[PDB]
């Protein structure tokens, strides 16, 4: 025994062409769930539910392996998809492709490392291309916004429910901004809250201006609709406490002990009139709340609610514009609840909600997802959460770039002009490269169904043509579209993200070149 | 291919794991079909515990008989929805499921992608949607109409005769439940069983009924006329959150914290008994307190040496119910107490069954909440009838909610059936397969029911398929001649509710499904 | 319920076995259905001994596939019989089954009890089958049909170019072996393989080939004119059938007695070489003997001493050959001999490969029995083709004696749909569902065609379902435009005996697996 003692090793080319061959089959587990034809793929997860969705993010995260290679594009895949939300319906399987062509050069004994830098000045010159044709567009102008959703969309389930889609993320992206940084200000997505509730139908879901709470009045008495409530956001507990310094107590005289009593009673009426003061008329705790303190604000006519999870807490304090308070005695009037067109609690069947609707000017929101079963609801939040995301990648960069392998297309002959005037041995990965980009349309044509051979053929020539970059393949159809009327549309830094990672993925790849087992540590 | 990646993982691929859906869901559809009709025979389920069940809800199958198959725990999930939605349909619900899915395996087999039928389903499911809305009967709420939706509803589950009992209190405790806006079936709604000398006897009581007795031989049993005392703070002793021991030097001061201990709860019930002796300062009157908290043994002395009934922990909605039955305050604070904040009833007195005891609250003046005390000989029908019950209550609650109502007997499926048939490939053409697909897989409600009722379907089918005239009226069909039917006329509806949910979740389910090509397996060991 | 009976048995019942037969037979289609059609995929089967099939014919993947399931077994059993009769068409037959078997559930399914689907097929069948009758084309015995037949037959199996390489002998062959009245197709047809050169250089050799060489170095290689000794008696030692071990008393008596032992075969030796010599007394003329039994090498040195070829254990059949190629008197006993019982060959030698040996008779006057012989380049190649070359034979020999033929590509198939579906129902009327399933079932022959060839099914069978005019004709799919076409124009056509005979098992195949209710499993341990 020298080494380790069962760690295995393996080396050189046989360790190269392995780790080709599993993001081969990783790229290829997916091929089929790309496009506006797109498949729907469905899991079994390990502990009993079930889980259908066609994005790839999640169809990846639910794959355990056993080889690394896979496990990091599986890693690859999820940093993408939390960067942007979709492309990675696409970046896989271009990393995967990329690796394909890529090892073709193995053989001819061309070492991975020139390989490499021909592959940096591939990904700097794509980045340059992309950008040179680009279209920014206005923010402000709300049907190109629904436009750029439908766009970015139109590939999941929820297509047929396109205009609800666009409606909803336009509604809930815009109304979120924290205008606190200058004119930096910044969305963002923790405060989007996506709420399922079967029953009903996608129809009968629609954007809350306001928050959800799956709790219910503590007592009767509490009126359930309210016009214009006021709210206080106690985030500490408004009963009598542990005194945290291991107190003691030691009574003689008879009357001490009932008093004591009666002394803990008096702490809660103390917190319950300080509030009372303000003239408040809702109380939001995270932790519990007295039924004697639960009397007092009862009898002080104001609705109270209790144990709400912290993040629930902050949603409603953004969306009633109050800050939380941990200090009755220290509470504000510049935190009372003024901002809330609507309080009410209703019956969804079998199980209370609470709605605060028409804020003035909210900033918080969570989505009401209404449908038929848990399973599909979730595929329509992930496909939401797709669509919400690159909404604000758009509300961050204004430029877009037409897709449906348009700007593939255009980035090949860029590349493909570049490698002819760029003669040396790197010039032959750079091309290489520039082949590897056109298996995005390829794919979008096998999903459609069409002459994969012939159209992509007619579509390359096409676009020899320097008159027009706009030449792109649609979904259903299998033809040549030009994109501007067809529209598809994405944004700016999706399809960066994307080659970007993706070249990533191939250097990091092609530097390996050996495994080591069973570290036991 | 996966399994390059992962030797221990498993996958089917495109027809293989299509073909495995839809065999699931036939094999499901082929077990359930036989409930749905009131000609149906419900079905005993035998838990590994031992337990008894003699449903025929469809959500209670699924949800009890444990299955394997993904896509039957799926659709097991989205009748589970349904069933907390509306209450029936269930039934309904999967076999339109499995049998859409068979059409469409009719198709895709013959070379058709499914994506084509997709669209086909979508466009035939719009079209009916929009007929569906304009065919609704606006009925209003007339008594009538509600007893016979409730005997409609119901005769699916039971013994005609235990239907035809139940339909009274179930219509009943409607009525005189709705504030004319607002029904929320909860607290005015209190389902009790009683292993108790019948099935049949179960009825709606008007009052209030509590399950559980008094802790005390003089508590009084009856009481002529009663007043309420709603309440949860502790009667019982309670020692203060901060550690409190205490030291004492003699003896006597031993006694003397003992009284001075007691003394707290003893000014609280010397409260509830003065507002008594101030309130009942006549003979005749009756005080009555529950508390949602427990009662000490000495407060119950206390109270029964003043002759007051008093019980203990009641579920936290019972509060709620006595609120909205005899009209009390419920209160905590005894501090503030009034006469004011009293309860009344006409009538309370207690009956005690087997070894639990049980507390009835009697003729509410206005009352607003009710219970539907069940009478069960046997400890499984009570769960079936209570299944029953709570079918029929969230049915009637549909029914007022929607100004309409649809006729029964699945006349609608038939008109569905005329009226799709009736669109020429005004779709895109290949889509008109799926529409057709659509249509004869809507006309399973007829079938199944002729079938579980013993009339051959194809016959039957083609003999309802008789639009009459410019009258061509909604057909339903006969559940005991297999003859054409005007459900309107013999009474005979279901919720609009109902049967736009179901369109719409199953156009869902089934357009979701038909999109699945492989079923892979790899999770952690 | 046999349960109660035996424990470890099995049953089904008539929903569930009835299901588990359909999903069998729809399995089966599903995998063989790749096959028909020139533009289908021929398949490779490994046994678990490693070795390896390239074919198509589906009886071999039938018989080599092992599969469990009762009625897979069944069909391979039927489809075998149907191999032993014509060749193809086992895929058509086992088809045919599977989708007849498909309409049939699509119909019970409907709660229609199959016995009277099975009354609709027995009614379709007979009208079937008189229209079958009456559009058979009767052609005579021309060589450019023959040719064509085989043609299409052949393009089933491989190479477009070998199939019409392999046509020319095939022809040359059946039209070299008929006495005007009955052919065998056993002994006339000799199938032999060399592991040589080509796939494609396979062809007709006019005389007869032995599968083995001389065993002698002075054996001549080559013979220019051959005169040829059919016989069987043993030209080895023997020792007779009673016990005779024999004593001796000089060591010259032991050469004596070895002499004497020897003395009989001498005989029998000395006959042939008097015979050869009477009738060679030519110089040129060769002399050639075949042997069933073996040839002693004592024997051999005298035969080689008047340099006569002699070959030893052909087999059994080879004689019939020898007597129908070179018109040879085979005999046993040499006693009995004369020039006039001699065989003559234009040309007989040896060729020589690998390890084996090979003899060739060449050049029969008249020869009525030939050789297919097999060239090869890979092993399984070898069995591929010669299970074509066995199809293309029997069908020939089908098509010669029955004076009609039908035309091919399922011409036939919508003949039968328009002529089915043109049946009103002067059927009881409830069997004209049957009937009408069971024409729709017989579309599949066009359907496959066109889905292995990649057209889209439905559209291409519309298309295709055009009967023009008055003449309206008979009319194939194409196989790479998916158009349709004159099957006699295009000269593609089918045996009668192969459509009869298949629609007559399919028939009786589905009338009887339909009406199975449980599959039981009770035997011995």
């Amino acid at each position: 025994l020298v080494l380790s003692q069962n760690t295995k090793r393996e080396s050189g080319r046989k360790v190269q062409s392995g780790n080709i061959n599993a993001a081969k089959t990783i790229a290829d587990i997916i091929r089929t769930c790309l496009g506006p034809k797109s498949m729907m793929k469905m899991l079994l997860d390990p502990m009993g539910g079930i889980v259908m969705t066609n994005d790839g993010n999640a169809i990846l995260r639910e794959i355990q392996v056993q080889h690394p290679a896979a496990k990091s594009m599986i890693e690859i895949s999820r940093t993408q998809d939390e960067e942007v939300g979709d492309g990675t319906t696409s970046v896989i399987i271009l990393a995967g492709e990329m690796l394909s062509v890529a090892e073709h050069f193995l053989e001819q004994q061309m070492h991975p490392t020139v390989v490499i830098s021909a592959y940096r000045k591939a990904l700097d010159d794509m980045i340059s291309t992309l950008k040179k044709i680009s279209i920014p567009v206005d923010i402000s102008d709300s049907d190109m916004m629904l436009n750029i959703i439908n766009s970015s969309i139109t590939t999941k389930a929820i297509s047929r429910w396109s205009s609800l889609a666009c409606n909803i993320a336009l509604d809930a992206v815009k109304m979120v901004q924290f205008e606190e940084n200058g004119r930096k200000e910044i969305d963002i997505k923790k405060y989007a809250r996506v709420e399922k509730i079967p029953g009903g139908i996608i129809e009968d879901s629609c954007v809350l201006r306001g928050v959800m709470i799956n709790k219910d009045v503590t007592h009767p008495r509490m009126r359930r609709y309210i016009k214009n409530p006021r709210i206080v956001l106690l985030d500490s507990s408004l009963e009598y406490k542990k005194g945290e310094s291991q107190t003691d107590i030691e009574i003689t005289r008879e009357e001490d002990f009932t008093r004591i009593l009666q002394m803990e009673e008096e702490y809660i009426q103390q917190l319950c009139e300080d509030i009372i003061q303000l003239k408040p008329d809702v109380v939001i705790t995270e932790k519990g709340i007295s039924d004697l303190a639960q009397h007092y604000l009862m009898r002080a006519n104001i609705t109270a609610i209790r144990r709400v999870r912290k993040t629930d807490n902050n949603r409603i304090a953004r969306a009633c514009g109050a800050r939380i308070v941990s200090r009755p005695e220290e509470l504000r009037e510049d935190d009372v609840g003024t901002g809330a067109g609507l309080l009410e609690i209703k019956k969804i069947g079998d199980e209370y909600f609470t709605f605060i609707t028409d804020c003035k000017d909210p900033k918080a929101c969570t989505i009401l997802l209404r449908g038929a079963s848990k399973e599909i609801l979730s595929e329509v939040e992930r496909n939401l959460q797709d669509a919400m995301q690159v909404c604000r990648n758009v509300l961050l960069d204004p430029q877009l770039v037409p897709g449906g392998g348009a700007s593939e297309m255009a980035v090949a002959h860029a590349l493909t002009e570049k490698s002819k005037a760029m003669t040396g041995v790197e010039q032959w990965p750079y091309r290489a490269v520039a082949q590897a980009l056109e298996v995005i349309p390829r794919t979008l044509i096998q999903n459609c169904g069409a002459s994969t051979i012939r159209l992509l053929t007619s579509l390359r020539a096409k676009h020899t043509q320097e008159n027009c970059e706009t030449w792109g393949v649609n979904g259903e159809t299998g033809t040549l579209v030009d994109m501007k009327e067809l529209g598809i549309w994405e944004p700016l830094a999706v399809k960066l993200q994307t080659y970007k990672t993706a070249v990533e993925t191939a250097v990091l790849l092609l530097r390996i070149d050996d495994i080591v087992s069973g570290h036991k540590k | 291919a996966v399994k390059t990646l992962n030797p221990k993982a498993e996958v089917a691929r495109a027809q293989a794991a299509l073909a495995v859906n839809i065999s699931a869901a036939r094999g499901l559809q082929d077990v359930l079909r036989t409930n749905l009709g009131p000609k149906g025979t419900m079905k005993m389920l035998v838990s590994g515990a031992g337990d008894i069940k003699l449903t025929k809800d469809g959500n209670v199958l699924l949800h009890e008989m444990q299955i394997q198959h993904p896509t039957a725990s799926l659709i097991a999930k989205v009748a589970t929805a349904q069933d907390d939605i509306t209450g029936d349909g269930t039934t309904s619900n999967v076999l339109i499921i499995g049998e859409l899915l068979k059409q469409a395996d009719l198709y895709i087999s013959e070379g058709l992608h499914p994506r084509i039928i997709t669209e086909g389903f979508e466009a035939a499911k719009e079209k009916a949607l929009q007929f569906l809305e304009e065919v609704k009967v606006s009925r209003e709420m007339d008594r009538e109409t509600l007893i016979d939706v409730a005997r409609t509803s119901l005769r699916t589950k039971v013994h005609a005769e235990l239907a035809d009992v139940l339909t009274e209190a179930v219509v009943d405790s409607i009525l005189a439940i709705k504030k004319q806006d607002e029904p929320i079936d909860l607290f005015m709604i209190e389902i009790m069983e009683m292993k108790h000398k019948s099935e049949t006897d179960t009825s709606l009581i008007r009052g209030l009924v509590l399950d559980h007795g008094a802790r005390h031989p003089d508590m009084k049993k009856r009481v002529e006329d009663a007043y309420i005392l709603t309440c949860n703070v502790s009667l019982e002793y309670e020692k203060t959150e901060v550690n409190s021991g205490f030291f004492y030097k003699s003896a006597e001061e031993r006694e003397k914290l003992v009284k001075a201990e007691r003394k707290f709860i003893e000014d609280r019930v010397k409260k509830i008994i003065e507002l008594k002796r101030k309130v009942c300062g006549d003979s005749d009157k009756g005080f009555v307190v529950i508390n949602q908290k427990g009662i000490d043994p000495f407060s119950l002395d206390a109270l029964s040496k003043e002759g007051i009934v008093a019980l203990r922990r009641a579920k936290r909605r019972n509060m709620e119910r006595l609120t909205l039955a005899c009209g009390g305050v419920a209160l905590n604070s005894f501090d503030d107490l009034s006469p004011d904040c009293l309860g009344h009833a006409g009538l309370v007195y207690e009956y005690t069954l087997g070894e639990e005891k049980f507390t009835f609250i009697e003729k509410c003046n206005n009352p607003r909440s009710v219970t539907l005390l069940i009478k069960g000989p046997n400890k499984h029908t009570l769960t079936q009838i209570k299944d029953a019950v709570r079918d029929g209550l969230r049915a009637v609650k549909n029914a007022i909610d929607d100004g309409c109502v649809v006729p029964g007997a699945g006349a609608v499926e038939v008109a569905m059936a005329e009226a799709l048939i009736k669109h020429k490939p005004s779709v895109k053409g290949r889509a008109q397969l799926g529409v057709q697909a659509f249509a004869d897989a809507l006309l399973i409600i007829p079938k199944v029911l002729a079938q579980n009722s013993g009339f051959d379907l194809q016959e039957t089918l083609v003999k309802i398929q008789a639009e009459h005239s410019e009258s061509g009226q909604l057909v339903g069909v006969d559940l005991n001649t297999g003859e054409p039917m005007v459900a309107a006329e013999v009474g005979v509806w279901d919720n609009y509710c109902v049967k736009k949910q179901l369109l719409h979740s199953c156009t869902v389910i089934a357009t979701n499904i038909l999109l699945v090509d492989e079923i892979m397996r790899a999770g952690m060991s």
